[PDB]
């Protein structure tokens, strides 16, 4: 569950919110790409343990299960950090925390009548084709 | 029934069959009522009074001629008939209380008593106690809690997910 | 303070909370949207204000505890759904 890289950078700031400043390590998004030669080598190496490219229903359902598992793991990590903050083992950030609050605000809010009707319409429209 | 071919048949046989029909009608076992009624030859369906009375009363109950049932209660040819006629009257009263329950959305005590055929408000109060009909602020029994409109707001989500996963299973199954 | 589901705010409630006349709530909510503090919408016929709030807020230990138990409920729901999907699609999973 997750990529094997985590790129970190050094940031020196004043923190704005009246807190002591330190070297720390700011985070930068990381992703694993490849070039033509490395891609060819990888494809040759993993030609015996590679899943077929194409959305076979088996692989789609497995991916969805994997995404549910990843969501559960991320939520568990967030909950553990929240428990640590509440118990005081770790400091209340005062930042990023309100990022979690924004996440909780962005919840879909299903069971609204209009959305329910639209979603039923879409489900029936797909089921007729099925 | 089994030994009609030798044993003689008495008018007491009609009387007992009619009593059985009345018992079945009173116990609301209408399906069993008709199942038993099929046994009797069609000739005695209308000829014999003992079975005609239960059949007539059941027919009246079929088309909601409940006042007809109450008025015809006096056609009883035997006291044993009268006992089960009282039981049938009680059953019809329960069914009428329902009738006000499910169809109507609200009712009033003054008109509800007439609908349920109660000559004393104490009987309707007992029904409110025995059947627990919620009284209204303006003395209007409320049945709105019965019909309701559930399941029209929340998507099942999980059940249809199971159904779609079943579709995928039946698709990718090798067999 | 809203339960995050009944996000619609009645005009009377906002008038009482902010001690603003009935007609002042429209302008108050409009200013709140304008400066960049709320990203909702306002309805006049029903006198209810749709709320979609993007501006974050500082938290308190009790608020953090509430958020933590709510996230615990969320993760339990996610785990239950994952288990249901996995068990129902064991043959197709592979």
């Amino acid at each position: 569950l997750g990529l094997p890289t985590e790129a970190y950078i050094s940031v020196e700031e004043v923190h704005d919110d009246g807190t002591p400043t330190s070297k720390t390590f700011e985070h930068v998004t990381s992703e694993i790409g490849a070039e033509e030669a490395e891609e060819v080598g990888v494809e040759h190496l993993l030609r015996d343990i590679k899943d077929t490219t194409v959305g076979t229903l088996s692989q789609r359902i497995t991916n969805q299960v994997h995404g549910l598992k990843g969501l559960n793991s991320k939520l568990l990590d967030i909950r553990s950090y929240l428990e640590k903050v509440a118990t005081g083992k770790l400091p209340i950030n005062h930042q990023i925390i309100y990022q979690l609050q924004d996440v909780f605000n962005l919840l879909p809010d299903v069971s609204l009548q209009e959305f329910v009707k639209a979603f039923y319409l879409k489900t029936n429209d797909q089921m007729v084709v099925v | 029934f089994d030994y009609k071919e030798q044993l003689p048949e008495s008018a007491y046989m009609h009387q007992l069959l009619g009593l059985n029909l009345l018992f079945l009608l009173s116990q609301n076992r209408v399906a069993e009522f008709h199942t038993e009624l099929e046994r009797l030859p069609a000739k005695d369906i209308q000829t014999n009074v003992y079975i005609k009375h239960p059949v007539s009363l059941e027919q009246y109950l079929m088309e909601g001629s409940y006042n007809k049932v109450f008025l015809a209660k006096g056609n009883i040819p035997a006291e044993s008939y009268t006992f089960f006629i009282d039981i049938l009257l009680d059953t019809i009263r329960d069914e009428i209380a329902g009738c006000i329950e499910k169809a109507y959305e609200k009712i009033l005590f003054t008109e509800a008593t007439r609908i349920l055929f109660f000559n004393t408000p104490k009987k309707m109060t007992d029904y409110a106690k025995k059947r627990g009909w919620v009284l209204g602020p303006n003395n209007y029994y409320s049945f709105a809690s019965q019909q309701q409109k559930p399941e029209d707001t929340t998507i099942p989500s999980t059940e249809l997910a199971k159904q779609v996963i079943e579709y995928a299973r039946q698709l990718e199954m090798i067999v | 303070t809203r339960p995050a589901n009944h996000r619609q705010l009645t005009f009377e409630e906002i008038a009482k909370s902010a001690k603003i006349t009935v007609n002042e709530v429209e302008l108050l909510v409009m200013k709140a949207l304008s400066v960049g503090l709320v990203k909702g919408s306002i309805d006049e016929v029903d006198k209810r204000v749709h709320m979609t709030w993007v501006q974050p807020r500082v938290l308190d230990l009790q608020q953090i505890k509430g958020m933590k138990d709510r996230l615990e409920f969320w993760c339990t729901d996610v785990k239950s759904m994952e288990m249901l999907v996995e068990h129902q699609a064991h043959d197709i999973l592979t």
